[PDB]
């Protein structure tokens, strides 16, 4: 059975298909099997599949995001029964993402934030125009190990600075690896700004983020 | 004797350019009414939420969303002017913006980098909105100035839009199309508008020398920006450019189609509420969409898609009886070589044929990140080709030319010809795409369009005189700007 | 349930470019019919004149003009097939001409220079017989150049030995595609059938069903056919070769300043022309053609990446398309000394305009110099601007599938199209250029902040160097090869 | 290489049906505003008048009639929706009303008999509320029938009940498809409101937005509304509820003889009702409908299958197109008393011309004996009819892939298509009836030489007894039943 | 690829319908040595046969049956000379084809199609054959029957010829004949004295099964 | 006859490929309309292009 619901959990990514990933999830609960257990040998096997075939030039974006979508529509069927309730934790790294205040471009970030779910780290989408107060509670509140903004404005791109701030004087600056990234943001802005990372393009974010961890 | 006297004829002027039947055109018009009612549109602002519950509009205030019932698209429509006249300080440089096929060039707005040549791209700052205005003033293909970058240095230390008001005023007598406003600060270039006129609001409205852009929240919703936009340039009678910017595959459907139903559904919501705020009020149904590239997770902004787009919506809009802003000479490229060039053309052309009554992005690179006075020289020096080639083929008894052909008969040249003479001007002319043969060519440093162009460039910022504003007129402008930093450090 | 009958609707499939209404067309038609008779069109080769004289024309002996009545170019145009197909020595590279607006692309020709690589940037060389064989494997490589159009001279060949029937076998040995030769020669029209005939076994029937083997020739402007000319529609149409009758007039130079008074003179040139072949053999296949442009009076050049060429190519199709003829015509040509902003320009300008108007061959890939020079670099860049083109041309299909409704309402407010079944399954059909870089700065400068220029000729370096062109038979090889050497030794008898 | 970039092209998709230009279309309308003017229009409902004496029409109080002003008529049909959507109970059912060409078919209503076999003599027996449920079932059942129209009258429940109370409820659970109530009752209309609205709950905005209950009325020809009429429009305009405005007059009986005078009658009396609920309720949801036909002066009977009831369906398609509305009208009926050859003709004759014309609605499926009976054979031999239409609706496609030259040169002289790819691919393509017989006489005989109407019982018994139609929830039909049980008190209190 | 493999991508050339396909398969499988007749009996007709049930099953229809036994011959011409170099199954063969004077076919391609599928090897002499070749042919390849199409009852009378000339060779006794066609009925069958008459093609095949 | 007017006629195959011209001649030359006597005048029927 097990191997059964990891084998669909598989076919769920690789096809995407956001239905069939509620059903393995929810046969998977019907089993007692541990949550965790799915969102890696069974998800993120199939997750990983698929970057592959990305890094070869066979799938492209559109699949990465529509397995990403398949990912998550299964994680939502046990996210009462997993770490709500048991508290478990998963592995690989944990990066918190959003974009910056007062910035509602997101398709960029959203990007970034699949890139990185593929490459095999657990994302926490943030939405866009995410107050700046927002990404520190979050910081704190969750504990990532990467805490990202996206700004696509030289006018909402400033506000990074503020997430690096209001970070520093709560005391968890130190705690977690803050990572920048935007059409107008550049590493000169990342050094002067602070940040520890600067992600040039999705491609770039995932390979700074694991190199800056992993 | 011979005939001065034909009947009936039917004559094509220039040349026309299709991708709609009527049938077509319908049946995006009923997908947008479609549309317009499910999921229908976000609109942010509750002050635009009341006009359009006032006027029927069903709106849910828990999800801010608004279904537009077509009635109220029709109303709209009927109350939109279908033409008004965008102006300048000197009345020579007035534009006007009508529903049909009048086309005209703008330059690109806002980069955020201005490309200095080896090439070099540098941070943009106010000063570089002065240059290109001089640039742009001096520019004859460059009917109107829109905010080609974006004045970074004032950023943080006081509103840097109504610097970026200011300053474009001032370097330039041609129309003003802010790219980039803030609904907050309307009041204020409304002042400047004013302090120009010297206090008389009714010369401001009558003769409009600034207009408005802002763009609907790709896909489906209006900002609070946007709302502010459009209600306070229709209380103040400043032209308003709804202008969306979807992106195929992204914000939008893969297909052009699709992509036009969730552009034109943006665009008539923010029409509607503009006609709504203020019956008769003065709007531009624009776009930029484009296409999104799925295979390098850029936004294209050069590709033969965008061409299309902007053709498309041109024809939208006359279908609708609505003046047109779309993008134009347009490229992806990152320095002016034959890549620019191509798409600059591929992207000016289609909607030029198709009757765009404004086309916008003259100057650009970089996907919109940088502004190249080169390109924009190179640009300027491409829409004279273009307006060559839109004259068609004008065909008369005197073009068919048949005496001519008869007086110089079978192995001579036409070049003695006295209508060879007088018709000197008429041929295609260009500054600066060069013709020579490559011996003079190369007599003269066998230089490419780039450094020729920046030649240029060098030439007109030094040489070209703008006419100024009045002292007196400009402190009162002046003051204004003054007051708007204030006011921003005190908060 | 959803709705699967719709009645009657009306379509417009593509983008629709309009020059003319039927009046106007008329209006050109009978200027030209009038110019026909006066002054009429010296025919200088005896051999036409008597074809003239034999069915109808009025013909002067003594200033050789003769004056075609309409009713022979009436006949003529009933004679003239609305399409043939152009074979190539692959049948996947068969191209069909025909009346209406399927457009093609074939490189143009003739340079005499060509541009190289040698101690830093691009220079030009003399061309020789070797280039020919290089831009025929660049060529054969290209998807958006349907046939082979002799790229440059074999200089090399000139007073050595029979310069075009090197220009022939070089070319159908380095290309499996349908081969155009621009410049012809009206005596030696025997030596490319032998050679055709050769290749396919000396079986002549076959030379004729599937012509591998196309010309072209010009008429003199204004309004005179060369023996030259005339032989070689003669010969051509007598041998079922192809015959690319293309004027080449200059408003304000041999024709009108007027573009309209230009297109009368083009016409007249060229439906002579036609009318020959018609009435030495009827049916003979046969292209209305052009490359006719605008002279610069401010400049004393002949300007061919103008957006008077546009236009013109453009008419010319559009009066092709009238006359119910298949058409070729100058397009993605340039005047630029190098590949710069100025050659995307106008390469994009004069192939836009022909296309969306529906020419079916446009020719003048791979130009530069005003066709004094071919640019390798300049044709792979060109190859990429049709795909950009032939998508434009796509316009913007309108269908419920299209619309897309459905998935606006799926997707809803604020949300993105990026993960639908919808935008997966159609990854490949938004354009997706070969070499136009549409990379953000950074993965840009990485490449090496590369114009596009280098980055064709890094292409073309990589085509040269790695492409296969399928080979002749070498039995075959060697008949074909036998009929040069035999056009060789009757020159050196000479 | 083939061709894979052509110029605009002009393609007409389907079958496109033409019987009037603009001119004619205006002449039509010009003769109705004056129609509007003089007489002008009865309107019984003193509601209504007022209604439209406060828009600024001339209401004579003592004769009743309304003179509704052009710019009236302008300004309703500014109001009044180009299209919504019928929704089902199931939303795969959803079907949408649109100005234009999209076609969609429903039964017929409301017969008074029903058509059930006895013995081999053909028998016809008084309607009865279970007939609804029956014939709900089959229709929820035929893929060709969009949404359900009230077939046949309740008549068990008529003096005991609320009869169209209870010809509400009973499609509605028979049925998850849309309901279309051939005969409202204005007093009651309160009712279906409250029906649909438990039906979600006692949600009444989702009863608004997702109308699974539309009315329809007719104008007492010649011109003038009834104040049941005049009540379903208001009452309807107010409660959400789609209303068809459907006029029913005659040539010859009471309208003109003339064709185009019937359809300025009809174009009046429909307009008026449209005016009335837009002025109610801007935006109101409407139907420009038609069941007009011919009196047959020579019978004294008004046919019903007859070619002038196809031709004024199709004419009323092509006026609601005008004016921008979406159309419901007649079609797929007949006068047989029996589902023989005439029944065949005329449900063929009277679908074609309004389906080809581009009727949003087209209803009349089941009928037969000139709208007196139901016949469960006939309805769905008429929905294979409307498989055969729909196909003839697809036209004849003209692409490179539908030419198929590359097909018809691989196959060549003298051989069959039956193997190739491009065959199997489509095998699903080609019409393929459901009952309509292709055997030849000899499989045709075996399967026991039965004729079109046998074949068609059996198939009615096979899906009454196996078809299942998605239930509404139990607890929700309590609700809805206790709404039609307190209609039915109240009527016993009368 | 190994043996097994190879007879698997055969059976998917059939099941696929594609032509290319058997032609590569029977080029790896004359490549390995491996055995042609293996290759047909155990790759080919195990798709064709599978193509055979779904059309049983009204999941396929006549383009399918069709493409398949076109997409074996594709395969076995290419086997063909190796088959021959070394000699070599089905039912029983049948030779058939329309009579002089009638053109009419694609109901006889059918028939003759319907029964490769079904296992008979049928050797089709096409159309307007004359009566002389019937018969010169009864005698070359000894089919167990010999078949004709008329679907005009002019030609139709020509099925007599068939049977008044196979007789006169002391042939008929041999093979069974069969008639079948839009005009031929069981009568016309019984009266010129055939042995089985063809109503459809799905019947021809059942009923000459029925002559085990 | 085919052959006899320009047509490419293979006589070991029988096939005859007919050039458009041809098409174009027969075209002009057939009558766009005839009638079809009846034994009875009345009975008399146009066929014509239209």
């Amino acid at each position: 059975n097990k191997e059964e619901i990891i084998a669909k959990a598989k076919e769920a990514i690789t096809d995407f298909d956001d239905e069939l990933a509620e059903e393995v999830a929810n046969e998977a609960l019907a089993a007692g099997i541990d949550p965790v257990e799915l969102i890696e040998k069974g998800f993120t096997a199939g997750m990983e599949e698929v970057g592959e075939k990305f890094g070869q030039g066979e799938l492209f974006l559109p699949h990465v995001l529509a397995a990403a979508e398949a990912m998550n529509s299964g994680i939502k069927v046990i996210t009462p029964e997993m770490e709500k309730r048991k508290s478990q934790t998963k592995s690989l790294g944990t990066v918190a993402i959003g974009t910056i205040e007062g910035d509602i471009h997101s398709i960029g970030k959203d990007i970034v934030a699949s890139m990185l779910n593929i490459a095999g780290f657990k994302v926490v989408d943030l939405g866009r125009d995410v107050p700046i107060n927002t990404f520190v509670e979050k910081v704190k509140e969750l504990k990532p190990q990467v805490v990202a903004s996206s700004a696509l404005m030289t006018t909402t791109m400033v506000n990074q600075i503020q997430i690096e701030e209001q970070l520093k004087e709560a005391g968890v600056r130190d705690q977690v690896k803050t990572m920048v990234g935007g059409a107008p943001v550049t590493q000169d802005w990342a050094d002067k700004i602070g940040a520890d990372i600067y992600g040039e393009s999705a491609n770039d974010a995932v390979a700074k983020v694991k190199a800056a961890l992993n | 004797a011979k005939n001065n006297a034909v009947a009936g004829f039917n004559a094509l002027n220039g040349v026309e350019l299709n991708l709609f039947t009527t049938d077509e055109l319908k049946a995006i018009h009923y997908a947008t009414m479609e549309v317009l009612m499910d999921p229908g549109i976000q609109v942010s602002d509750p002050e635009a939420r009341q006009i359009f519950k006032e006027n029927g509009c069903e709106v849910n205030e828990k999800t801010n969303v608004v279904k537009i019932p077509e009635y109220l698209v029709r109303k709209a429509l009927q109350l939109a002017p279908s033409r008004f006249v965008l102006w300048g300080r000197d009345k020579k440089f007035n534009t006007v913006q009508e529903c049909g096929g009048k086309v005209h060039w703008t330059c690109f707005g806002t980069g955020v980098k201005v490309c200095k040549y080896k090439y070099v791209t540098v941070d943009s700052v106010e000063k570089d909105i002065a240059d290109i205005a001089k640039l742009c003033d001096w520019a004859e293909n460059i009917d109107y100035f829109s905010l080609p970058v974006s004045a970074r240095d004032i950023a943080g230390q006081g509103a840097q839009d109504v610097h970026e008001t200011l300053t474009p005023l001032a370097n330039t007598a041609k129309h003003f199309h802010h790219i980039d406003p803030v609904g907050e600060n309307v009041e204020y270039y409304r002042d400047i508008v004013k302090a120009y006129y010297g206090g008389d609001e009714e010369e401001a409205r009558k003769k409009p020398i600034f207009s408005m852009l802002l763009c609907p929240t790709s896909p489906l919703e209006l900002s609070v920006n946007a709302c502010q936009v459009i209600i306070k340039g229709a209380r103040f009678g400043i032209p308003v450019n709804v202008l969306s910017m979807a992106m195929s595959g992204g914000s939008s459907p893969v297909y052009l189609a699709g992509t036009l139903v969730t552009h034109n559904a943006e665009v008539l919501s923010g029409i509607v509420l503009a006609q709504l705020t203020v019956p008769g009020a003065k709007v531009w149904y624009g776009s930029s969409t484009t296409t999104f590239d799925l295979k390098k997770g850029t936004a294209p902004v050069g590709s033969p898609e965008l061409g299309l787009i902007s053709a498309a919506v041109a024809k939208l809009a006359q279908f609708y009886g609505l003046p047109s802003y779309v993008a134009g000479s347009x490229s992806d490229a990152k320095v002016p070589d034959d890549q620019a060039g191509h798409e600059k053309t591929m992207t000016t052309l289609l909607p030029a044929l198709a009757g765009a009554n404004t086309i916008y992005g003259a100057g650009m690179l970089e996907l919109g990140m940088t502004f190249s006075m080169e390109q924009l020289v190179i640009d300027n020096d491409i829409f004279s080709m273009v307006k060559k080639a839109m004259q068609g083929i004008p065909v008369s008894e005197e073009t068919l030319a048949v005496e001519s052909i008869q007086k110089v008969g079978i192995g001579n040249n036409f070049l003695a010809l006295k209508q060879t003479r007088q018709l000197v001007d008429y041929p295609s002319n260009p500054m600066l795409l060069d013709r020579h043969m490559f011996g003079d060519w190369a007599a003269a440093g066998s230089k490419d369009l780039a450094t020729v162009a920046h030649e240029k460039v060098e030439d007109v910022l030094k040489n070209h005189q703008v006419t100024p504003i009045d002292a007196d007129i400009f402190k009162d402008m002046q003051a204004i700007v003054d007051k708007a930093d204030k006011a921003f450090r005190g908060m």
